[PDB]
């Protein structure tokens, strides 16, 4: 397939070829043009707070070690020995000043440097150039309010610019709330879906909630519960959708601070978020304070998703075109009482974790939609994302980005796939930029 | 068991061993086997309301954890060692049961098929609460659906059972430390 | 079990439950365990003639079905719900046994290896035929052959056993509703 | 591999490259040139007799919904939602006036039309063109005496013409018997063989029976039993072989009406078939009435096979070059007593079903012959099908098609693979026809 | 069992059958079940020193073989029929235990997870050594490590157990003829 | 990938691209340029000593039957029927005068000839040319002191020349000891590693022993035990490394006759080897008699490895780029007492068999190093084998080949990969020779 020419995503992101969820050659191409090029979620300050603390993380199909340095910075390195390529670290988290390879005993520092080689003097003499044998380092590592992302491509925009218009929406909860903590360890489960299936669902799919999650809505006694079985449509003005230049986007459901949490947490959460909102009015204004306690379903392009207020935090780690390893963490506000944080974390896993009853509702949808992308008669068929097209705006006086002023639509699908196509057809960041110079105009046509 | 000598044994595991090695009551092991076989039968036929009514105590904690992989020699890193795949009280189990029984649970059509294999049953009365029964057992759980989906779960279960209404022994605690860190079964949406 | 409340339970499954929840006879469960363990041993060592002679009643119906996947809410479509993977009388089992033992059964060289795991044994006398014993048990059956072929079968077995010649209890009915709709084991050529 | 030029099947179908059973690129090419082009078995009238009745079926690797319409016709559609590609139907059979997608709730009629979209007015307004969003329909659906076949290619010959000379042989049992019923549900088992391995075996392989099925012949007390261990050769005139332009072919074993059925059914069957034969003599003549009660081992190209009289009906559903999903139904004559139909159906599964002891004899043969096609030193080796070559006739006064007047030979292999090669090297039906204008001459050379 | 009639049965297998079909002692089967369940618990929690001390006799032969695939009709080729995956005396088991417990056994970090399922227990006293107990049982052994590595072993175990120090019954022989010829579990580094 | 031009192994074998352990296209290319071209281990005289004795063996991914002929020679044939390609033999060893196919009953002799065809006269008449239908024969089968190797390529050098300079080192144990026997049957286990990972480890990796095998060294009480946890370095002059033109190489650890065997065999072995060494001094000289009782870790290119004295004999049978089937035999000296042979064989399996505790130490190293070769950021990375470079010699007065006069180094890696690259970039033996005309000069540069 010629990725320079092949139209995988139509103009304005209105449709995508179904093969994108199934084609293994395209998956391999994505490793280069999506995962090796873009910002990927690694960890949070709260999981590696002290010097020597480290975790392992996936970046695409590669594995990295993510380590807190003595100077307080974070550096990340391929989890691969520079000698004969053995996997250096076999655990998920810990604290160490270095990592020793179990094959021939080479010792690397937390700073990636080759610090020791067994019997170096007797064996290599002075001939081993250790300065050139440090672990392969992730070129870019940046933080968004404690949330640590990495990028293999030195040419990437800074993480803040990469978030584009989505940053404005995330800031009330990520910054102005006093800060979030990630509660680990994550749940980890393999699903037989393409990584794009859950990514697209979290970025912009409010339409599916009433029908897909009918049983969870009816049973689980949450606030979004009126929607069960499409019994009711959210009223006009119930929310909006947004998307951005570099692909990130989200839905906003006004006031939904208790999210998917069952009735046992609803009064406590609604009291807590409302109290903080009252304080934030004076600091960031009424609209942004309201956004703080509004439910955001967001994907940070390409494969990191979240539900704020519900507190669900996801990484859709790619394995092959029909296999994805799902990592599920909980996010909590630092200034919540500890007992509430504990119950919120359990509730995140209860609803969206490995035995998450909500998340289970999505399995067949995402697995079969992905697997159908391999089927002969469906490869060249068109997946539709035209809902709300022709009613999106850009440059709004209050809400930034490409915005659909309705709670349910496919605005965020369109921006996600516009960015996806621009990357797949580009050889580098400069080409992506050239392919994106009229990004918002394309999305708001008609 | 001296865990200073038996280096791979956790303090928790050594304590649980001690419980069964002492007083051995054959009749209790047989009662426990019956209790667990009947529980597994109710679950296998998806009689989830019957399971709650007959097998599950009002004060239950039903917990399955997933433990983060850490170095055997790790002694500095102290953050949360595990997450809860399940950590349910009775009302939370009821929510999950209602979710299973809801006619708009699309994943349950066509009807799933469950087969459970319960082995290695051990039973001992608590030394301090003479009405508290400790039961340990291992489960293989086979779930088949949708023509060619087959998921097999494997776990050890540390239970506490106590006589409730009508004198019927019911589950007041189940603890499972799930042995596979990354699930390869699509989800853990089964009652172990 | 009220199947109007426990929506996922079939009438057949609810009836089979009722059988074991009532009169519980520990000695009978132990007899049943012995009967099934000895049967599984004979099958595992491929003593198929001995199995027929010692374990199988002359009036046997040996049945394994595969049920078509239908909607949980289906109430109009009425055609054959299942096919018979097995539905054998004694003479038909004998044909299958002779086929296994034939020296020109090329698939049996090199010799197959079978290992059976029988669990969850329950037993109850019939309320109306006091010589009819109901036995329920689950089986994991592992079949290995030809270096790297490995097939594992999982099933629940509803049996009826009755005293025959010499007073030896023998199988007069086995019913298995096989839980996987599409077999991923090359065939179902094993005696469950 | 260049499929226009590569000789995969030699002149006259005398040999095939062993790689054809193992090569995954060729398997992918077959999805286009074999499965998307030819007629494939779907279901029978008896399984969807009433309006609203439907089943799912595979057509190649695609899945379709096959539905009885209100007007009594049958239409078939891809089992894929037109919105974002989720699998619409997850059951195997039922009765419904429509199918609702579990993802966003789109509702399709039994006629494939997009009939409803949740909250369409509020969400899409008048902008959703539902008339253009019907399920992707199988272009051609035709019946051969109740047996329903589908074809994705509008340009295909009518099913009757496609059966070619094989139709004449099938008609006594399929038509003149008063009609057949298919007894469902089918057994379903995955084998590690190429779909062509069982297809070629059923189309023309009488040679294997005495040796492969020695143990089943000896143990199972059927009529073909003299053959066990090659103890005896069928006498001269015991049967014949035929093949046809579009690839279908069969063996005929004269008078073998009880087929593989054990002695417990032999007297009853031989009485029943003989009685009907006596009536049919006056209607269709002695030869064709004899064919009615003669055992036919047939493959309807490409992947539907059957044994008439034995009543075995097979679909070899392709998964990959070494994986096939075997569907096994029973066929019975409608006017048989119900108790006989029931016992015949059980006997079909007993012999050729998932635990079919006859079918088990074939496993290793078909799996290893297929898997050897991937082995380096065997890829370019030649599978032989030359038995009987130079003794086939065409245009016989009594028996039509390319015919070998002997019970055991490879006549039907040659015609099957001649058609296969003509399809693999052609881009469309017109090219197949051009490549087949001297089909019978090629098969009867020497 | 007549092995001239039951053509697929080996002389060894027919002899082992005869052992259990005769005198049946229910109490002995129960003792054997306890012995094996406790052994499996010690192994599952990786209390390998405790296993040696409590379960393994000083005179033990611990043997697992892999048999070469030969024709069913083979009667001329006479060379070594099997190799020993294990054939350990007590000191050799101790070496393996020390290897497991060594802090530089890198493969044991992060800590492995074991779950054993013991079924089909049969027990009979030796007819000539009244202190020798024959125990047969089948094991499914699940080993999980390193996030997504999962290996499942299946075997039948022919054991001899004898009272040793303190009158504690200990393993003096275990024999396993491993049913899969080519291992698909990375290794057989587990105690069956 | 263009294998004529792609530098997979750098000059002097100093590094290799990590993709070589993971790339499936290269694996397929290796089937042609490595496995179909080179000598591969089949069996030993001791396993097929009598006329009619046969075993099956893998040669690359192909399976062959290896049969003792009536004249005492050995011939080998593809285990594939010449009719329709079924696997002929399904057992691992036996004795027969021929092999009959279970599909249509064709009978082949132990000499590969098609000897019988069921009902040939009635079916084929005189038209079947059986003389042209013999099993596909392995072109070359040669013995090195009872050890039988095969090669599909008629143009290969004789086995003795192919062993090159490595033969001199093997001869004291293989020839002058009175001869070795292979004790079967082998252990067989699948590992998730590339075949090159264990091959490179056995050919030249003494560096890993102290660290990888720390626990086995400490626990298992062998002679090499001082090395546990890199507690001690072998003294100067403790051994050497060698490599050869056609890729074979080994390490020599002086005097280590008891090898990895536990203390229970050490005194007996050290007595036995020393006694034979005293006799051999007078026959082959002190140096070569010392080599006899010195531990050799050797790979016979490409995928046959051994530890002499330890008695471990390995075949790393390739399945795909990350899957290898490991066959483990024991080697013993024929004139050892039978009881010692039995205990030595058990000890070989105890240490390096399917439950070999030493071999288990290597699993993660070889599996992860292989699997990392598929990871995007590691494919183009360089595996290092530069230890000892610039200190190797050729043409030494005492020790032949390219030799590093130190016990620990990567001399044998360099020669192994030099030969590997020369084969991968060549279309035939003549091209390999042209690419190897300055082989030792390349290895001893600087
Ligand atoms: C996941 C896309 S939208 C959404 C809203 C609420 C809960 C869960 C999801
Ligand atoms: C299957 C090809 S020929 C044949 C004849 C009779 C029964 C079964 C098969
Ligand atoms: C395997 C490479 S070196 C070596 C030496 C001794 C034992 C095992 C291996
Ligand atoms: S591979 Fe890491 S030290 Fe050699
Ligand atoms: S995918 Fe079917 S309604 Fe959206
Ligand atoms: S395939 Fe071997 S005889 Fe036909
Ligand atoms: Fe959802
Ligand atoms: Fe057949
Ligand atoms: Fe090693």
């Amino acid at each position: 397939m010629n990725y320079n020419n092949k139209i995988l995503v139509s103009e304005s992101g209105l449709s995508q070829k179904h093969l994108i969820h199934g084609d293994e050659e395209l998956f391999q191409h994505e490793l280069k043009t999506i995962f090796a090029r873009n910002w990927l979620f690694l960890t949070h300050d709260s999981l590696i707070p002290a010097p020597g603390d480290y975790v392992t993380a996936k970046m695409g199909i590669d594995e990295v070690i993510v380590s807190r340095q003595n100077d307080g910075s974070i550096r990340a390195f391929l989890n691969v020995c520079r000698h004969r390529g053995k996997t250096l670290v076999s655990v998920e988290a810990g604290n160490a000043k270095g990592f020793v390879c179990s094959y021939h005993g080479w010792g690397f520092g937390s700073n990636g440097e080759l610090q020791s080689v067994p019997f170096e003097k007797d064996l290599y003499g002075e001939s081993l150039n250790k300065k050139c044998l440090g672990l392969k380092e992730v070129a870019r590592v940046e933080s968004f309010h404690g949330f640590i992302y990495g990028c293999f491509d030195q040419e990437a925009p800074p993480l803040m610019d990469y978030l584009g218009d989505a940053a404005w929406y995330l800031e009330p909860m990520f910054k102005h709330s006093g800060g979030l903590e990630l509660v680990g360890p994550p749940g980890k489960v393999v699903i037989k879906a393409n990584w794009k299936a859950p990514a697209e669902n979290f970025v912009g799919d409010a339409y599916h909630v009433g029908w897909t999650h009918a049983s969870s809505l009816r049973s689980g006694e949450s606030i979004f519960s009126s929607l069960a079985g499409n019994a009711a449509l959210p009223p006009e003005g119930a929310g909006l959708q947004m998307t951005s230049k570099y692909g990130s986007g989200m839905g906003v459901l006004w006031d939904g601070y208790s999210g998917v949490h069952s009735a046992d947490l609803v009064p406590e959460l609604m009291a807590f978020g409302g109290a903080k909102q009252e304080r934030l009015n004076k600091e960031i204004g009424d609209v942004r304070a309201r956004i703080y306690r509004s439910h955001l379903n967001c994907t940070v392009f390409p494969n990191n998703s979240m539900l704020t207020c519900s507190g669900v935090f996801k990484v859709w780690n790619p394995i092959d075109a029909n296999t994805t390893e799902v990592w599920t963490y909980a996010i909590v506000e630092k200034d919540m009482p500890e007992d509430l944080k504990r119950r919120l974390a359990d509730s995140v896993q209860r609803t969206f974790g490995p035995a998450g009853f909500w998340e289970s509702d999505d399995n067949d949808n995402m697995e079969t939609a992905s697997q159908n992308g391999k089927k002969y008669q469906s490869r060249d068929s068109d997946l539709l994302s035209n809902l709300g097209f022709g009613e999106d705006v850009y440059g709004d006086a209050v809400y930034p980005g490409v915005v659909g002023k309705s709670a349910i639509g496919e605005t965020s699908y369109r921006g996600f796939y516009r960015a996806y196509q621009a990357h797949v057809s580009s050889s580098n960041w400069a080409e992506f930029e050239h392919a994106s110079s009229t990004w918002h105009t394309e999305l708001t046509k008609t | 068991i001296n865990i200073q000598e038996d280096k791979l044994v956790s303090a928790h595991d050594a304590e649980e061993i001690l419980r069964f090695f002492n007083c051995h009551d054959s009749a209790l092991q047989q009662e426990a086997t019956t209790l667990l076989t009947q529980e597994a039968h109710l679950l296998d036929i998806q009689a989830y309301r019957a399971w709650l009514e007959h097998c599950v105590g009002s004060e239950v904690q039903y917990q399955v954890i997933s433990r983060e992989l850490r170095a055997a020699s790790e002694r500095r890193y102290k953050l949360n060692e595990a997450m809860n795949v399940y950590n349910e009280n009775f009302q939370q189990l009821k929510v999950r049961v209602e979710h299973q029984l809801d006619p708009q649970n699309w994943g349950n059509s066509p009807k799933l098929r469950f087969t459970r294999f319960i082995t290695n049953v051990q039973a001992a009365m608590d030394v301090n609460d003479k009405e508290l029964l400790h039961i340990r057992s291992n489960v293989i759980l086979h779930r088949a659906r949708r023509g060619n989906q087959v998921d097999v779960f494997y776990a050890a279960r540390e239970d506490k059972w106590k006589r409730g209404e009508g004198g019927v022994r019911k589950l007041v605690q189940r603890f499972v430390d799930y042995p596979e860190r990354i699930l390869q079964t699509h989800n853990l949406m089964v009652f172990l």
